[PDB]
């Protein structure tokens, strides 16, 4: 019953820092590496499934999440914060967009909505910031493909390619080396896999790696035929098997 | 919110401290247009330049802001400024006079300074607008909610150094093209980077609609910034 | 939804936050008000620091509350806008309900009430502002000058000053203001106002700004050229002995 | 710093106690109750010679039969006066009679209690206690002329004579000597004027001190400067002759 | 143990103590003495009124709640007013809805529960007043003692306030005599008046000092002050 | 209160418990068809009116409550217990089962260990009664914790009372009748008074028995009380 | 039924408004000014339900005056009329809607043109060379369709108005006790104090 | 009910009848339809007794409050507008009141304001209000001159209520007379129609519709 801390828990310090936002960023550093690479005809988001137990079933925990049929997200930092951000993000895409315009939000707008949700946790009374950074990749008719990073402060930035979390500094270097503007999606998935191998401690296979693409429309994933102007999701989670095929040619 | 023994607002002071670390933003007003230039926060090769707009935002068709500080705070404020412009247009069938919009934004900032025990917004704005009462205008607003009018002004880092230079080379009878040169010269001199290159820059103007009688905002594409950077002899 | 008390009593009897609000006023640009026989004059200093300003569009320190009443202030500039807005609304509401414009005392009492209210409400701080309100009652020629402070105290003054170095200019006005003899006209009342600011300004360029209020809604600001003529004439006339 | 209504280990309310210290810093105010009226007097205390002193309202009318004098952080008293006036006028609306002085005082003291935030059991619409004490003086048909001392503690005492403010300690001992049940209204006027002159910092004249009274017949009046002056002649001549 | 454990009423000390409530109890001990006692037919309050100067009135210590009930106070007076108004309403409520006079015991329970909520709510102090409540209901004369902790006890007699321990010891000794004082209002008062005397390092209790209240079998609750107490001095 | 210590404890709740230990000793005993509640009433002074400061409380018609610690907190619980029992009866028609009632208090008490704007309750409560399927006896600590009991004690004489309680359970595994358990309750309250023997006391007993009270909660008064006092008086010496 | 006419000539806008206030079987007044000045160069006239009429007018007047002092500026006649329309638009779907019809006559100093706005209680706004509310329009619209010219002087406008008032005096079943006439141009608002027998 | 107030050379004449009705029942003949707000202010009552009585008494309180707050008597304009605005808050709830607020202040001069429960508020020199208004209006209008003496004006007032009391079934009882000056109301008494009718018939030779 009733909150006592109706004041901001993120305040400015004598030097101009916002401590809690700094400390959430330090949490993102401690988290498992995730990355995004933009190609000419798609985006790839990838991360490692770091398991709590060998007795756990890692298929039941998705780090990669569909946000709308053409937008997907991955994170580094505190898992549960991600999970609830994903719920709010899906809802907001409906309440603030689809229920109004009859179509799904373009990438930047949804990212902007997510940013707002995180911005608020930085200003409101009696809350800490979210302990995550997200990578949001998507497609829309008028903007093409995009990749955005969203930070605990509420800040977002568009990226050609980037990595967040543990090995992020080395992985970002490995991406500046490898990225160009002629990359096909298949090349990008291949680079994503290479970059992720430096980060992975243990086994590196389709069971321990999580990887999704924003590529082309998947009419077989639509669930109905008949309406010719509805072609299906561009978001697609690659299977364990699919990953392994690209590791034997890696 | 509370006062200090000195009669200062701690949180406001520290918010202003924060801003003095943000990439410098310059605004210069000329008789036939207005210049907005700002420097991006030490970037990376992999940062998408074409689909990026972190420091310059359109408010309505006749007003823009340059941002210094927390972007996420600035987006909150920009969005409400956008609504205020649309409310005024709907009420009066006239585009909002520039000052009225600036005052309103400023008043929202003042509020977080006086009640509610929330942190202030860590944002300073330079407003660049045109209306049919005062013509071209330039305003500045900081986390205190204070606002002032200018002919030339900077926010963020090195305002101290940038202000002295603008004071030196600013002359009331300038054309826009002269103000463009001044803004880029001033950024170049004050930068903590080596060369001031296109990819570290956001740039915009408000002119007299190429050839018309109407007012037009140009938010420079990256390529345009590279050209205008060779022209003024910084390559 | 936040009402945690910020302004409270001290062991020795003061309200600490109000006392500090006064410190904010102490460091605000100086403002001065002096009333003649058939007018009141308001003067304000502009800081030397920044001179690349735009004087057309920068908010000036004197504000019209209604067509016959003005307000100047010292302290936090953003704070003053909240008082001025409220005062203007109250003025229209008074004309709407009483069918008469406000008296200067009434408007002062109202502004002081808003100030006081902010010293005893949870989760708001007092206004870091002191005001000078001046004008003429409807259908009256007798000039009025009032002062408010963050505590909500208010009172009328023959002449008064607030803000930084107000101590010096008050000292100057105590010696130079004769109550039986008020300045006889606009010209000579403006001069005394400029003189008092000259004790503190030290260039007084367009740094000094003046406003003159006369009976029946006759309020005019003074341009640079007019103040110039006052400044030049004061320093020339006063040199030789 | 912890709370606004915390008890000290002695069993006293911290913030209440300090509000009383704020009253000790205020101007002096004096009330004397006779059988022919009650006299209220105050020290104006202008902070500068440029302050137009007759704009110093420290004696206010509450109703025709009730006036009051204030001492402390005098701005806090605005809403207490407003409340008091409303109570009196309201009482007359509901009951077509005059409100008893005691009842009006109690009403003002109930208002003074409403500090905090909204204490459990009922709601407090105020963040600190008032920093001002009041001397409420009036006449009703039941209990005649009365003088009450309303404290921001919400207690009120009736008094034959009372001083509040910076001069209060000395002024009270003085009253303990001078007050007798017989005093006429003219005597009481002179006593207030005498005791103010004793404790004031300027020389007392018809500008830095204000007099008022309340009589059953003429209601409550603030004496103008011309009248107090003639009583300040009259007090000079009576003391210089003793 | 004493350190950061008296901040508010919402903190337990490592000893299990609530210091805010213990401090509120100290405001009672600071208050002017008051005595209550009863037989089978009547209940009497006797209170030592206190002035704040020689020019002042003695401040009232006895409050009427209903025709069959009233209380005396010791400690913070405005708190007594808050509590008696509540009790006045509870009495009133019972009359209007049920056409029933409130049992003095129920008034005890109600006051207790009201006090309790102020020993558990953040940012609210406890009540800083002790009360003695007397009444005549459908089971006779009653006397209660109210502590700000919420504890209410039914007694034959008791005293609260400064130096009250005197009066309490006397009443403990007089028990068997005053319990029987029946159908004699004036004897019980004189017994109570003399009981309050044991608590005087003060002065001689004068005609302004003294406050007496009575209620019983055929007497509505009534307060005696000034001239009307003279005959008991 | 909403504060876990470095090792997982709640120091505020632990301190709440010290207030309970500080309190008077109260007990409950589950007989083969009901429950008996008894409590030690310290006599501070002869001025206290005997029999007239009732500590044991009824909730609905079939439940008894006794507690040790801050009495006012106990009354606060019983008030809430009553609202909670009315609410249940209103929707469901049947009077509240005792385990159902137990949890209502459980959750309410636990709630007061979740927030910094609240202090835990400074009581433990022994309560129970007869429902649709037998007799139940419960004890609920400041933390919200509660379990079913055969016998229960709390307060000053908690330790010696449990020792007596443990013995009864061992000698009588097959039942103890309501009439018997009343006697033993009186006994145990005498044998926890030994600690506070400097100050005088008064004994309160209540019971809720299917055969003896027809499943309603009743105060043990008159001849039955006197006889149980005698049994305890004779068996103390 | 309350006569409310407006005609826009070349350099001014002319408002004419009936003087009677009738409740029941009685004419309580024959000098009622059914006008409020909103700003030095904007005038508004009103007709409708008994109480809402003046209450609405004065509320708008308070608002426009507030604006002027806040901005030290006079709102264009077009902006004032938009403000008025929106207030009526919100009002029509409220709990108890303002039953007032208005004419706004303004001289726009920034364009140097006179402007006439007819707005009814529903918030139906339209700019007109000439307009009317109530039954009077059933006579005056046709007359002015005939007699009106876009280049008329203020004086010609007053003759045209006199022609309108004559028609109403002849054909309307009610006695509206003549009109009060007001002229809005560059030099502000002025009343033609003689019209009733001019 | 019939109530009137008019302005003339020497101030204001306020005159009212004193009959109360419920349907066709004469409830009372001795009712007070004038309220004396303050020494310089009067209010008249027509329509619903309670509505008038209760809200004009309240207006008195509000006026008194202004005196205390402003250290000055309330203007007639402002007093009328308080009542005007209150009544307007209640529009459509069925308040039924015909009202005149009459008085003197230095700044205004003598002033009359008509205020009804529709919210209408008008300033003027002559008003008659109530079911008898037309009857009073007939006599009043046909003998009204600005320069009537005080004595004449009081009589014309008196006579106009009589006119109305005779013809309107819901008016009657007695006439109550008031004069408002720069100094300012003075009561000019109660005049029972029981006697006044016959006296006025005799002295003036009017009322020839009446036999005997
Ligand atoms: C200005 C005034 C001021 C003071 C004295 C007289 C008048 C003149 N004025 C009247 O005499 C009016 C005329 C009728 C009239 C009434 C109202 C509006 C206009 C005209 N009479 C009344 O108000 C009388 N009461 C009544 O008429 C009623 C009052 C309440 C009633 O309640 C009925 C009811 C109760 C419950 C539910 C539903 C209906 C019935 C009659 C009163 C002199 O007893
Ligand atoms: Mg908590
Ligand atoms: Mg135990």
């Amino acid at each position: 019953m009733t909150d006592r801390y109706s004041f901001s828990l993120t305040t400015f310090s004598p030097s101009g820092k916002l401590g809690q936002i700094d400390y959430a960023l330090t949490a993102v550093k401690q988290g498992v590496t995730s990355l995004g690479i933009k190609a000419t005809n798609g985006v790839v988001i990838a991360t490692e499934k770091k398991s709590s137990s060998p007795l756990a079933m890692s298929e039941t925990l998705s780090k990669v999440s569909l946000l709308t049929p053409d937008i997907g997200a991955v994170y580094s930092g505190m898992g549960p914060d991600y999970r609830v951000l994903v719920d709010k993000s899906r809802k907001v895409a409906h309440t603030s967009y689809k229920r109004i315009y009859g179509e799904y939000p373009p990438t930047k707008l949804l990212v902007s909505e997510v940013a707002k949700i995180m911005q608020e946790a930085t200003q409101s009374g009696g809350v800490r910031p979210f302990g995550v950074s997200l990578l949001i990749a998507g497609h829309d008719e008028f903007n093409g493909f995009s990749l955005y990073q969203v930070d605990p402060s509420g800040s977002y930035f568009p990226w050609k390619a980037t990595a967040i979390g543990k090995g992020s500094v080395a992985a970002k270097t490995f991406l500046e080396k490898r990225w160009n503007d002629e990359l096909e999606l298949e090349d990008a998935i291949h680079i994503a896999l290479l970059t992720l191998k430096e980060s992975v401690e243990g086994e590196f296979n389709g069971d321990t790696i999580e990887l999704a693409i924003i590529g082309d429309e998947n009419p077989d994933l639509l669930g109905y035929t008949g309406i010719p102007t509805d072609k299906g999701p561009r978001f697609r989670k690659l299977t364990s098997q699919e990953i392994n095929d690209r590791l034997e040619a890696l | 919110t509370i006062f200090s023994p000195e009669g200062r607002l701690y949180q406001v002071e520290y918010a202003l401290e924060s801003i003095s670390h943000a990439g410098t933003a310059i605004g210069i007003m000329a008789s036939d247009g207005i210049v907005l230039a700002a420097e991006r926060k030490v970037t990376s090769t992999l940062l998408e330049q074409d689909t990026s707009t972190e420091k310059l935002y359109k408010l309505n068709d006749k007003i823009a802001v340059a941002v210094a500080g927390l972007t996420a705070d600035a987006e909150i404020l920009i969005n409400t400024a956008r609504i205020h412009a649309q409310n005024y247009l709907k009420t009066y069938n006239e585009d909002i006079p520039v000052e009225i919009l600036v005052r309103r934004l400023s008043d929202i900032k003042q509020g977080y300074t006086q009640h509610g025990g929330l942190r202030p917004f860590g944002v300073s704005f330079i407003y660049a607008g045109y209306d049919d009462r005062y013509g071209y205008q330039l305003y500045t607003s900081n986390p205190s909610g204070n606002y002032t009018g200018w002919k030339a002004i900077s926010v963020g880092a090195n305002t101290s150094a940038a202000q002295t230079l603008l004071q030196m080379d600013y002359k009331d009878d300038m054309k826009v093209d002269d103000a463009i040169e001044l803004a880029l010269k001033t950024l170049s001199k004050t930068t903590d980077s080596s060369a001031l290159t296109y990819d570290r820059l956001e740039f915009a103007t408000i002119r007299k609609g190429a050839n018309d009688g109407e007012v037009y905002q140009k938010i420079f594409k990256p390529q345009e910034i590279k050209d205008i950077l060779v022209k003024t002899g910084i390559t | 939804g936040y009402d945690r008390a910020l302004s409270i009593f001290s062991p020795d009897g003061h309200i600490f936050q109000v006392e500090y609000a006064l410190e904010a006023v102490k460091r605000g640009t100086c403002a001065v008000g002096v009333k003649g026989k058939n007018c009141v004059v308001l003067g304000c200093e502009r800081r030397s620091t920044l001179k690349l300003q735009d004087t057309r569009i920068t908010p000036s320190k004197v504000s019209k509350i209604d067509s016959h009443v003005v307000l100047s202030f010292s302290g936090l500039n953003a704070d003053s806008r909240i008082l001025i807005e409220k005062a203007r609304v109250e003025a229209q509401s008074h004309r709407l309900t009483l069918e008469d414009p406000v008296t200067v005392e009434y408007l002062t009492r109202y502004v002081a009430g808003v100030q006081q209210r902010y010293t005893q409400s949870g989760g708001v701080r007092p206004f870091g502002v002191s005001t000078l309100i001046a004008g003429f009652d409807p259908r009256d020629d007798e000039p009025k000058l009032y002062q408010t402070e963050p505590s909500g105290i208010y009172s009328s003054w023959s002449a008064q000053t607030i803000g930084r170095n107000s101590k010096t200019v008050r000292e100057f006005l105590e010696k130079n203001y004769d109550r039986k003899e008020p300045p006889a006209t606009v010209e000579e009342c403006v001069k005394l106002t400029v003189r008092s600011l000259l004790e503190v300004v030290q260039t007084g360029a367009k740094n000094i700004e003046i406003t003159v209020v006369k009976p029946d809604s006759d309020i005019v600001a003074l341009s640079s050229e007019e103040i110039n003529q006052y400044v030049t004439q004061i320093e020339q006339e006063k040199q030789e002995q | 710093d912890r709370g606004v209504s915390t008890f000290s280990p002695e069993g006293r309310l911290f913030q209440v106690e300090y509000s009383l210290e704020a009253i000790k810093l205020g101007s002096t105010a004096i009330g004397i109750a006779t059988k022919e009226g009650v006299v209220l007097g105050v020290e104006k205390r202008a902070t500068s010679p440029l302050l137009e002193s007759d704009s110093i309202e420290k004696i206010v009318e509450i109703d025709r039969h009730i006036g009051c004098a204030m001492s402390g952080l005098t701005a806090d008293a605005r809403s207490m006066i407003e409340h008091a006036r409303t109570a009196a006028v309201t009482h007359n609306l509901y009951y077509d009679e005059d409100i008893n002085v005691e009842s009006l005082t109690q009403s003002v003291c109930d208002l003074a209690l409403r500090f905090g935030e909204g204490a459990s059991g009922e709601e407090r619409l105020m963040s600190r206690p008032f920093g001002v004490a009041l001397l409420i003086a009036g006449h009703d048909a039941d209990d005649g002329y009365q003088l009450f001392h309303a404290e921001p503690s919400g207690t009120f005492y009736r008094y034959n004579a009372k001083a509040i403010g910076s001069g209060s300690e000395g002024a009270q001992a003085e009253l303990l000597n001078e007050w007798h049940s017989s005093l006429t209204l003219k005597e009481a006027e002179l006593l207030v004027l005498k005791i103010l002159k004793q404790v004031m910092e300027e020389k007392l004249d018809e500008n830095n001190a204000q007099l008022s009274c309340i009589t059953k017949q003429d209601g409550f009046k603030i004496y103008d400067n011309e009248k107090t002056a003639e009583l300040i002649k009259e007090l000079k001549e009576k003391e210089a002759a003793e | 143990f004493r350190n950061n454990y008296d901040g508010d009423t919402v903190t337990f000390s490592p000893t299990g103590r609530l210091f805010q409530v213990e401090y509120a109890l100290e405001a009672i001990k600071q208050g002017s003495v008051t005595v209550g006692l009863r037989s089978n037919t009547h209940a009497v309050l006797v209170a030592l009124k206190r002035n704040a100067d020689e020019l002042s009135s003695y401040q009232k210590k006895i409050i009427k709640c209903d025709e069959h009930m009233g209380l005396s106070l010791a400690g913070l007076a405005p708190d007594a007013r808050v509590l008696s108004n509540y009790l006045r309403q509870q009495c009133n409520y019972s009359s209007l809805v049920f056409n029933r006079k409130l049992a003095v015991e129920r008034a005890g329970h109600l006051l207790c529960d009201k006090a309790q909520k102020n020993t558990q709510s953040y940012g609210g102090r406890p009540y800083g007043v002790g009360l003695l409540i007397i009444g005549y209901d459908k089971s006779g004369a009653h006397l209660l003692e109210f502590q700000p902790s919420g504890n209410v006890t039914e007694l034959y007699g008791t005293a609260i306030g400064a130096r009250s321990q005197g009066a309490k010891t006397y009443l403990e000794r007089t028990l068997d005599t005053f319990i029987k004082i029946d159908g004699n209002p004036d004897e019980l008062i004189k017994a109570g008046v003399e009981a309050i005397s044991q608590s005087l390092r003060d002065e001689s209790l004068t005609v302004d000092n003294l406050s007496i209240a009575i209620v019983g079998k055929d007497t509505p609750f009534t307060i005696y002050d000034g001239e009307a107490v003279a005959k008991y001095i | 209160n909403s504060v876990f210590s470095p090792d997982g404890r709640n120091f505020q709740v632990e301190y709440a418990v010290k207030a309970v230990e500080n309190g008077t000793t109260s007990i409950g005993i589950k007989c083969n068809d009901g429950v008996v509640f008894a409590v030690e009433k310290l006599i501070t002074s002869k001025l206290l009116v005997p029999q007239k400061n009732v500590k044991i409380q009824v909730v609905d018609r079939h439940i008894g409550c006794v507690y040790s610690g801050l009495i006012p907190d106990g009354r606060h619980l019983v008030n809430r217990g009553r609202e909670e029992a009315a609410s249940f009866k209103k929707l469901y028609k049947t009077p509240i089962p005792i385990p159902a009632f137990a949890d209502r208090l459980g959750q309410y008490v636990q709630a007061h260990t979740l927030y910094n704007s609240v202090r835990p309750f400074g009581v433990s409560t022994i309560f129970g009664g007869v429902d649709k399927n037998g007799a139940h006896l419960y004890m609920l600590e400041p933390s919200g914790s509660y379990w079913g009991y055969k016998g229960a004690a709390t307060g000053k004489g908690r330790q010696s009372a449990k020792a007596e309680l443990e013995k009864l359970v061992d000698h009588h595994p097959e039942g103890l009748s309501a009439r018997e358990a009343v006697k033993q309750a009186a006994k145990i309250i005498y044998l926890a008074h030994e600690d506070n023997k400097e100050k005088d006391f008064e004994l309160e007993i209540s019971w809720c028995s299917l055969s003896e009270t027809n499943g309603l909660h009743k105060f043990v008064k008159g001849d039955l009380l006197q006889e149980a006092i005698d049994f305890a008086q004779k068996e103390i010496n | 039924m309350d006569i409310i006419l407006g005609i826009r000539v070349q350099d001014s806008v002319i408002l004419a408004s009936s003087k009677a206030v009738t409740r029941g079987i009685s004419v309580l007044k024959d000098s009622d000014d059914k006008t409020r000045q909103l700003s030095p160069h904007t005038l508004m006239s009103f007709a409708g339900e008994a109480g809402d009429t003046v209450q609405f007018a004065e509320y708008i007047q308070a608002n426009i005056q507030l604006y002027s002092i806040r901005e030290d500026y006079e709102l264009s006649p077009q902006a004032v009329s938009s403000f008025v329309r929106q207030e009526l638009a919100k009002s029509i779907r409220s709990r108890r809607p303002y039953q007032v019809n208005v004419l706004i006559g303004g001289y726009d100093k920034k364009k140097n043109k006179p402007e006439l706005y007819q707005i009814d209680y529903l918030g139906t706004k339209v700019e007109l060379p000439y307009g009317a509310h109530g039954y009077s329009g059933f006579y005056t619209f046709s007359l002015l369709d005939h007699h009106y010219r876009p280049d008329m002087t203020t004086e010609e406008g007053l003759d045209l108005l006199k022609l309108c008032v004559q028609e109403l005096e002849k054909r309307m079943p009610m006695d509206f006790k003549g009109v009060i006439v007001k002229i809005v141009d560059k030099d502000g608002i002025r009343q033609v104090d003689d019209f009733q027998a001019q | 009910t019939t109530t009137l107030a008019f302005r003339f050379q020497g101030g204001i004449i306020v005159a009212v009848d004193s009959r109360a009705t419920a349907g066709n029942w004469v409830a009372s003949q001795t009712v007070k339809k004038v309220i004396e707000i303050n020494p310089f202010l009067l209010g008249t009552m027509a329509g619903g007794a309670a509505d008038c009585q209760f809200w004009e008494t309240w207006l008195g309180s509000q006026c008194r409050l202004h005196e205390l707050r402003e250290k000055e008597r309330i203007s007639v304009a402002a007093a009328s507008k308080i009542l005007s605005n209150l009544v307007y808050q209640y529009k459509g709830a069925g308040l039924s009141m015909g009202t005149m607020i009459c008085g003197y202040t230095r700044k205004e001069g003598p002033t009359i304001y008509y205020v009804d429960s529709d919210g209408t508020r008008l300033k003027g020199d002559i008003f008659c209000v109530g079911s008898g208004q037309t009857f009073a209006y007939g006599v009043l209008d046909s003998n009204y001159k600005w320069d009537l003496s005080v004595e004449d004006a009081l009589y014309l007032g008196k006579r106009s209520i009589l006119a109305a009391a005779h013809r309107d079934a819901y008016s009657g009882g007695s006439v109550n007379l008031y004069h408002v000056t720069e100094d300012g109301w003075i009561y000019h008494g109660n005049h029972d129609v029981g006697e006044l009718f016959w006296k006025v018939k005799e002295e003036e030779g009017s009322f020839n519709n009446v036999i005997g």
